[PDB]
């Protein structure tokens, strides 16, 4: 077991698009909000139609307002990836100790100091002869699969890669993102706001995943999650001293 | 030497030989 | 269950800001629509306005839009009424309303109500 | 229900369609998708939940609401889709793989369709490809869109509608502009025929100072409906949130069958193994050593073949598809 | 959308049947709700959706109608339901009310 | 006739050469040519996200990303 | 091509590789709401023209 702390969560973004508003021979200015990747741009005359062929008076000096930002998808409550860092890992053995006729089941700490007891017996464990951990410094959990991907840190988003949508919790309102959405001046006569968007870096990381650490970690060592441990992991020799009564 | 590497404006002038 | 109780001054001078209070008990403030309803004696019911809990969105009657402002207090489980420059026609029995449905014009719940008389 | 700008009409063009698809999710592993349309399903004229009929947006100047049933709705991607559930803006269907998704009403001879590009790629669980699930196999944890109607996968924010103007409420005759309202509705006007002008009018009434029909705007202030924050609408001046409706068909954890392939026949030789493998469908073989260096490799295998895998004193671990992991170790049988 | 409550007054005894109509100036489909005003107390909902019963309300109370014309039928009249009748639509903002229909013991 | 427009490229600048950070959900044509004596024309249909290292000369280089307006760049002497 | 005269239908089939095509330098399924306006040539939908 290591000590783990989460940084953010990452899933497929939902590119929500607010409806345009017109004061269509007035004047509008770019506002500033706290949404995820808020891009706002003030454009020229398009003379937009929606269904009647006349949706604007005073057809010159004909500015409009464009708004675009991103937010979590509704299906991100399960289909999401959370980033973790680990620290120096601590190992735990479960020992069956049989002396004479009396047996005992015991789980103890591998540190060299802390003992484990089963009602008569004092046994200490540790340290390991060779320190080893299959976990790199940056790991990602995705539906029980742990990967050794070096994700970018908090706030340092790269579009087209993993970690381009970051939030401290799935229900957190402080969603931060720079996915490089860019707005374009509309040319069609009917009303619609154009936008270009880079591909989902979560879906890029899903397409370019590789194989899981359950099938990659050496030493015959499968990996369990919630929280993250490595189970039945065979390496080294453990010094054990038993205080037999 | 210039800090910028590529500028979006052409060279108006040409360098002479060994100058 | 949801219980509402009105608590406002019963006698206010005309051309004065009317402030009335409805407290909410038994349920949170942020997940239901909250509504004020007036009822002049010798007449019928009339709409005042409404607020949503966690959003603060307000929709009011167009005739009274210029004189009705609604604020809410999540810490006190509170939503309030402000009516500026009251007249003698504003004398009415005042109800605060809430509904089992998150947002509905019909209100399942209703405070006992408080009487407000505007006179000199 | 509002009306949106569909990217593909009946014939070739874009057109404004009332069954316009906003976006499609395909996160379910069983091929089911969720479709957001601008029409409301499962509701009558009043809005009371009646399962047999749905309501949509009308193609005329009074801009009222008309209704139809599910016997004339269709979902298709490449072939016809099977319909499973519905609430309001949301649909769900089981579809074959295709490059796009289509929704269509068949209102007699007035048949309208909307098509939005979406690469519906077929997906599978486990490590083995399958067309239809076996009746026998490992029961593994899966993630599907549930069939229960009263579920919650999230919320969407809807707001009050903005100006919905027309040309049919305006008329030009002998160099002056007229406004004709319908019976019993008050249509407000706002345009500059010179100085700025506003007002509310319910009767045939004239204007002054302008001679062109295109210069003015008339729209009815109708508060009878809630519109989704769509990219095809001109919003109200007060764009604040006023209500929220549920997103049904939540992606639940359920258990699903996955196939089990042919169990391999292993021949034994000195510090190495060879798996005689047969697979009608591509399955994943993952091996790793039990030493300091993993030397892990993986390849999807179609047909039948044989793979030469060396085993050390530390040992080798292999997984053939969805079977239990089996670990092999070498002897010291030098010849 | 304005309201013309019908009828303004009607005196009836216990067990009689009284019909009160609800006419709207515009087609409001079937989104209507009715209320029963008890003096010195908040009014309680009886019928929602112009045909549907609130839980707790008596079955003897039955409303009907669509479009612009609506009715409530009060069958097997008792002593506890002499009150003021108020039909309320919920389409336009804000919602409006009637002028009130008074029923009294004969 | 209508034709689509892709995402505008991201340019990272280095010594006598450019690298275009490109994103395209569909295969689109990228064509580059120099402004000197030798054109050195390169053309490849690109699907997905791929970064391409393009060496530019002093005379210049013109790259056409999709159906956009061709954009001409020139190299400096930042040795 | 096939007529369906009730229960007596007749069909004709000829082989031809009908491959889907596009214009410009970008491949697409259905025409976007936004983009560059470029020159292409389509078959005229009006019947009263001659080729
Ligand atoms: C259209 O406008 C007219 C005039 O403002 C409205 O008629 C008024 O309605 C109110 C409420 O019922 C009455 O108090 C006024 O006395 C009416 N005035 C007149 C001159 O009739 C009418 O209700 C409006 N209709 C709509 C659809 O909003
Ligand atoms: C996934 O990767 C493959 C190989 O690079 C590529 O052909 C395919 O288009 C990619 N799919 C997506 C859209 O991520
Ligand atoms: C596996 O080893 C045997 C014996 O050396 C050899 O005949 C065969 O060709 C090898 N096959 C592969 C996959 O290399
Ligand atoms: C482009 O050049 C940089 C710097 O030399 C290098 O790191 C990168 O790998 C190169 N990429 C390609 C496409 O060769």
């Amino acid at each position: 077991t290591p000590s783990t702390n989460k940084e953010y969560v990452t899933c497929r973004f939902h590119t929500v698009i607010p409806s345009p508003q017109v004061k269509c021979c007035g004047s509008l200015e770019c506002k500033a909000s706290s949404k995820a990747d808020y891009t706002c741009r003030v454009f020229g005359g398009v003379y937009p139609f929606m269904w009647g062929g006349a949706q604007c008076f005073c057809d010159s000096e004909n500015t409009q307002l464009s708004e675009a930002y991103v937010e979590f998808a509704p299906d991100c409550t399960i289909d999401h990836a959370v980033a973790l860092k680990v620290h120096t890992a601590a190992l735990k053995v479960g020992l069956r100790i049989v002396y004479g006729n009396t047996t005992a089941h015991l789980d103890t700490f591998v540190n060299g100091v802390t003992p484990g007891s089963s009602r008569d017996l004092k046994v200490i464990a540790g340290p390991i002869s060779a320190a080893f951990s299959p976990f790199d410094h940056k790991v990602v959990i995705r539906k029980g699969l742990v990967y050794n991907y070096d994700f970018p840190e908090y706030g340092a988003m790269k579009p087209g890669a993993f970690g381009d949508i970051q939030a401290s919790s799935l229900d957190a309102t402080d969603i931060v993102a720079r996915t490089d959405i860019r707005l374009l001046k509309p040319s069609v006569k009917n009303i619609h706001v154009p936008y270009t968007q880079a591909v989902s870096g979560y879906e890029m990381w899903k397409n370019n995943s590789g194989r899981p650490l359950q099938e990659t970690a050496p030493f015959g060592c499968k990996i369990e999650v919630e929280p993250l441990r490595a189970s039945n992991c065979a390496y080294g020799h453990i010094p054990i001293s038993i205080d037999i009564p | 030497p210039p800090a910028d590497h590529i500028i979006g404006e052409p060279h108006k002038v040409d360098q002479e030989f060994q100058a | 269950q949801v219980q509402l109780q009105e608590s406002g001054p019963g006698l206010v001078k005309p051309s004065e800001t009317l402030s009335l209070t409805c407290a909410v008990s038994g349920d949170s403030i942020s997940n239901n629509y909250w509504t004020w309803i007036r009822h002049f004696p010798g007449k019928g019911l009339e709409w005042i306005g409404r607020i949503y809990g966690d959003a603060g969105s307000t929709d009011y009657n167009p005739s009274l839009k210029s004189r009705v402002t609604i604020s809410m207090d999540l810490s006190k489980n509170q939503f309030s009424l402000d009516l500026t420059s009251v007249t003698v026609a504003d004398t009415a029995l005042y109800y605060c309303a809430s509904r089992t449905t998150v947002a509905d014009n019909w209100f399942d719940v209703w405070g006992p109500g408080v009487l407000v008389t505007v006179s000199s | 229900p509002y009306l949106g700008f569909c990217p593909y009409c009946r014939h070739s063009a874009p057109c404004f369609s009332p069954i316009k698809i906003e976006n499609v999710w395909d996160e379910s592993d069983d091929g089911s998708i969720r479709i957001q349309v601008s029409a409301q399903f499962g509701y009558n004229q009043a809005g009371t939940a009646d399962v047999t009929k749905f309501r949509y947006m009308s193609f005329d100047h009074d801009h009222d609401i008309k209704e139809d049933s599910m016997d004339k709705i269709a979902i298709s991607t490449s072939g016809p889709c099977r319909r499973l559930g519905h609430k309001g803006y949301f649909l769900l269907a089981q579809c074959p793989p295709g490059d796009s998704v289509t929704v269509s009403i068949t209102s007699g001879a007035s048949e309208n369709s909307c098509t939005v590009e979406k690469k519906i790629r077929r997906k599978f669980v486990g490590r083995e490809e399958y067309l239809f699930p076996p009746v026998h196999g490992k029961l593994v944890k899966c993630h599907v869109y549930d069939h229960l109607k009263e579920t919650s996968a999230g919320y969407i924010t809807m707001h009050r509608p903005g100006p919905h103007a027309y040309k049919s409420y305006l008329e030009e005759a002998s160099g002056e502009v007229y406004i004709k309202p319908p019976s019993g509705k008050n249509v407000t006007y706002e345009c500059k025929c010179g100085d700025y002008s506003t007002g509310i009018v319910s009767t045939r009434t004239k204007m002054n100072g302008c001679t062109k029909a295109k210069q003015c705007i008339a729209y009815k202030s109708d508060q009878t409906k809630w519109v989704f924050n769509s990219p095809d609408l001109i919003r109200h001046t007060d764009h604040s949130v006023q209500g929220k409706l549920h997103i049904p068909f939540r992606l639940t954890p359920t258990v699903c069958p996955v196939p089990l392939a042919h169990t391999p026949t292993v021949t034994k030789w000195f510090k190495g193994i060879t798996l005689h493998l047969t697979a009608t469908r591509p399955t994943l073989l993952t091996t790793r050593k039990l030493g300091l260096r993993a030397d892990a490799t993986a390849e999807w295998i179609t047909g039948t073949t044989s793979r030469n895998f060396s085993v050390g004193r530390e040992g080798l671990e292999y997984v053939w598809g969805n079977h239990e992991p089996v670990r092999v170790w070498a002897q010291e049988s030098a010849p | 959308i304005q309201m013309t409550q019908s009828p303004s007054s009607l005196s009836a005894s216990v067990g009689d049947t009284v019909t009160i109509t609800c006419r709207a100036t515009q087609s409001i489909s079937s989104l209507l709700a009715w209320y029963q005003y008890k003096p010195g107390k908040a009014p309680k909902l009886l019928i929602y959706q112009a045909s549907s019963l609130h839980i707790g309300v008596p079955s003897r109370f039955s409303g009907s109608g669509s479009g612009t014309d609506f009715t409530l039928t009060i069958s097997s009249l008792q002593s506890e339901d002499f009150a003021t009748y108020y039909c309320q639509q919920h389409d336009s903002r804000p919602w409006t009310f009637g002028q009130g229909t008074k029923v009294d013991i004969k």
